RNA sequence: UCCUCCUAAAGAGUAACGGAGGAGCACGAAGGUUGGCUAAUCCUGGUCGGACAUCAGGAGGUUAGUGCAAUGGCAUAAGCC
RNA sequence: CCAGGGCUACACACGUGCUACAAUGGCGCAUACAAAGAGAAGCGACCUCGCGAGAGCAAGCGGACCUCAUAAAGUGCGUCGUAGUCCGGAUUGGAGUCUGCAACUCGACUCCAUGAAGUCGGAAUCGCUAGUAAUCGUGGAUCAGAAUGCCACGGUGAAUAC
């Protein structure tokens, strides 16, 4: 949406200026947005993943990928096949419109909102968060809902570096530290 | 909870007080007072209270002000 | 009939909904409606969606569920980390005012586990 | 033996019914005039009488599907009614399993287990949840009816 | 899109009390309106405003009144 | 009675009341074909979440997998949809 | 002899009580009918301030005159319409008044908020034959302050005894 031509006539001069960059496209584009959570208690009952699912969807237009154990593990007890959690991955213009109002209504509706951490990165460049709460999207409102389940973002960006990549999200004004 | 007027200290306290902050930091005043309350001007010190049969050192923070010094000393033993 | 949690009890005089709010008691309820110009024996389905309004930000000049939960909290948490007697009292879980414990004090001690 | 009881969820403390006049009758003289009731939270009321005069049809009115000519049934703060119908068999339709039929019945406890035991407490095997709701016959859907109130 | 198996995506207009009228899209079906977005959040200006419980000192030395 | 390895001396076969393990089945798809896909284990980051669930990157390379014991095999996959 | 602490400690058990589980009851407004008793480093009118505990000035009374001191159930109107509720009042946080050198261990009371167990109680067991049982209020002793206990006073007032 907005926020893509932002990046394209704004992000690009931002970071090529400050990092002294040759080309072009050299600078990083962050390349997709994974949202899932795992709800695991939905081994004892089904109609718990259902619900999960049906609140990813509400806050990002995609069905939900469920997602099921990559291998029998007996300190949870489950075993091959149980679906665990759901899976939404977003790309291209959805993820900018889930990403604008992630940002400018959902963050500052967390509770007590203090500042999310700087120091989230991989290593490589992406970023890694979660909320804890699912209410904060205008989406939910509050009676629909039973249970406080969380998400899990990530912001899978082409960075090469974390450096690079913490000036990258901080461009599009994130709250850091 | 005390009366509309003169938080209660006993003078032998509060002269021994004012010999203790012109020396910054000392050795713990041993004191019987349990009824006298904590002035502001008592924070940093190591006053040592009775509590029967044994002075107990409680180190007065700024957030025990409207407490009374019997009130950090345990009297009485349990398990 | 909705404010800062839920004004969810209907059918009932205006003064008693307000109780339903965690900080309002009935002299704080009777001081919204005095204030506000709503008889006691008003009923809450009965009265507009305008003077609805007008209950809301009266109450939000008190403290009421939302943070007076945690204005407790702090009050019971500093007595306890500040090792007061009272704090003494609160981590055994025992009356604090200074009460007998012999055989009375359930309240406090809960369930009798011989 | 199959092994049941039923448990409560509120357990209301006053009384139950309140029925005033209820003058109900289909195309002929009213089978009942005014039926003043009331239960008082117990009192396992056996109705009785021949066939033919009108017994299922004061209970149906009862529970509020028959509208009566009477002034309502008024019912309890937070009553839980649980119906086993003289005749059971709009239920056992839509062609659902034993196993899917039984599922949908539930507030709290979970899909797979918690069900599959007051299901298979009341005798049905490992392979006998796996066959459609309706080929039931007889014990076995009045049984159904009594692991529906199991759970509910 | 796999035609029809997604909630219906659509443009709505959300607000704020103190303005801040930005266009998204989402999947409500009717416009909201809210608090203080990212802009007007006081998350960059009310730091001394948050940390300030407390206070025993200056409150009896108010009490102090002889 | 049948199957796998060693004794069995680098073709086949080769005994002992020699050393070790399995079978008396299963599947109407777990067969045929076409299209597509690639694991274990680790690190980092991440709400409940934890040595270990689900996710995002990187190392690794088949140390995974095969309805069933062992041997031989399998990436053109015989493994997974 | 003195200061501080204890007799108020709490996995637990018992005895005697107070308050409740409500609709012949809660709450609001108005309105009546008592007896007995105490008071001088004491009872302390009236008025003003405080929502209240009380505070300031302060007459009278060592008294059938003055103070404690309004008696309460009852009575009429309204509301609540059977809910853990407009029942219940524990526990806890905050802000205070007063007696006292001093209210932390441990005082009473008032205000704001919180508002729990309890929906008539197992085996067993207690009191009462008439102004009695049942309930409602009041005063006195001890006492600087600190009673649901003790001693006493009256109001309404039964059922049954073959
Ligand atoms: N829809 C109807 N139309 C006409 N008459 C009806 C209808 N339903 C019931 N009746 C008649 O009214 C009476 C009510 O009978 P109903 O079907 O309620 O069962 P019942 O009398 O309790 O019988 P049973 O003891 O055999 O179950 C009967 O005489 C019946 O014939
Ligand atoms: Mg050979
Ligand atoms: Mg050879
Ligand atoms: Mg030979
Ligand atoms: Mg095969
Ligand atoms: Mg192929
Ligand atoms: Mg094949
Ligand atoms: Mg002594
Ligand atoms: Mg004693
Ligand atoms: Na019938």
């Amino acid at each position: 949406a907005k926020l893509h031509d932002y990046y394209k006539d704004e992000v690009v001069k931002k970071l090529m200026t400050e990092f002294n960059y040759n080309s072009v496209m050299q600078v990083p584009r962050v390349e997709k947005i994974t949202l899932n959570m795992g709800v695991g208690e939905a081994i004892a009952d089904k109609k718990l993943l259902d619900n999960a699912a049906a609140d990813l969807a509400a806050i990002s237009g995609q069905k939900p990928l469920i997602t099921k154990a990559r291998k029998s593990v007996a300190g949870f007890k489950i075993r091959q096949g149980y679906p665990i959690g759901c899976k939404v991955t977003l790309r291209g213009e959805r993820m900018w419109e889930f990403f604008e109002r992630l940002i400018t209504i959902a963050v500052p509706r967390i509770r007590d909102f203090r500042g999310l951490s700087a120091k989230s990165f991989d290593g490589r460049g992406n970023y890694s968060m979660g909320v804890r709460e699912q209410i904060i999207f205008p989406e939910i409102d509050y009676d629909k809902v039973d249970r406080v389940r969380g998400l899990d973002i990530t912001i899978t960006t082409t960075a090469k570096s974390d450096e690079e990549g913490r000036a990258l999200l901080a461009a599009f004004d994130f709250p850091f530290r | 909870r005390s009366l509309k007027k003169g938080p209660f200290i006993d003078l032998h306290l509060l002269k021994k007080v004012e010999k203790a902050v012109e020396s910054g930091d000392k050795k713990p005043l041993r004191t019987w007072s349990r009824r006298s309350t904590i002035f502001p001007n008592m924070i940093g010190l190591t006053i040592a209270v009775h509590n029967g049969r044994q002075h107990v050192p409680v180190f007065v923070t700024d957030e025990m002000v409207g407490h009374k010094l019997g009130e950090f000393a345990p009297t009485r033993t349990y398990r | 009939a909705r404010i800062a949690g839920i004004n969810i009890p209907d059918h009932k005089h205006a003064v008693i909904a307000l109780t339903s709010i965690y900080g309002v008691g009935k002299t704080r309820s009777k001081a919204i409606l005095a204030a506000a110009g709503i008889a006691e024996d008003v009923k809450i389905s009965e009265l507009s969606e305008g003077q609805i309004d007008t209950l809301r930000d009266e109450v939000a000049k008190f403290v009421v569920e939302g943070d007076l939960r945690r204005e407790i909290s702090m009050s019971i948490k500093r007595l306890m980390d500040l090792g007061c007697y009272r704090g003494l009292r609160h981590r055994r879980g025992l009356p604090v005012r200074g009460q007998r414990t012999k055989t009375n004090a359930r309240t406090r001690k809960g369930p009798r586990k011989p | 033996n199959p092994f049941i009881r039923f448990e409560q969820d509120k357990k209301l403390f006053r009384n139950a019914l309140e029925v005033e006049g209820l003058t109900k009758g289909f195309d002929n003289g009213p089978l009942f005039k005014n039926l003043n009731l009331l239960l008082e939270v117990g009192e396992k009321l056996a109705v009785l009488g021949t066939n033919g005069v009108g017994k299922s049809t004061l209970l149906k009115t009862l529970v509020g599907d028959l509208q009566p000519d009477s002034g309502t049934v008024k019912w309890s703060e937070n009553a839980r009614i649980g119906y086993y119908a003289q005749d059971h068999e709009y239920e056992f339709e839509n062609d659902l399993t034993v196993f899917e039929w039984m599922s949908q019945w539930k507030q709290e406890g979970d899909d797979e287990q918690a069900v599959r035991s007051i299901l298979g407490r009341l005798l049905f095997s490992q392979d006998d949840i796996k066959k459609p709701a309706k080929v039931l016959s007889g014990g076995e859907k009045g049984r159904m009816l009594f692991g529906k109130l199991m759970m509910q | 899109m796999k035609k029809d198996i997604h909630p219906k995506y659509e443009e709505i207009t959300a607000s704020c009390s103190c303005g801040n009228v930005m266009k998204i899209r989402s999947t409500v079906g009717h416009d909201l309106n809210l608090d203080v977005c990212s802009k007007c959040h006081p998350f960059f200006t009310g730091k001394q405003r948050d940390v300030a419980t407390g206070g025993r000192v200056d409150r009896f030395n108010k009490r102090f009144n002889i």
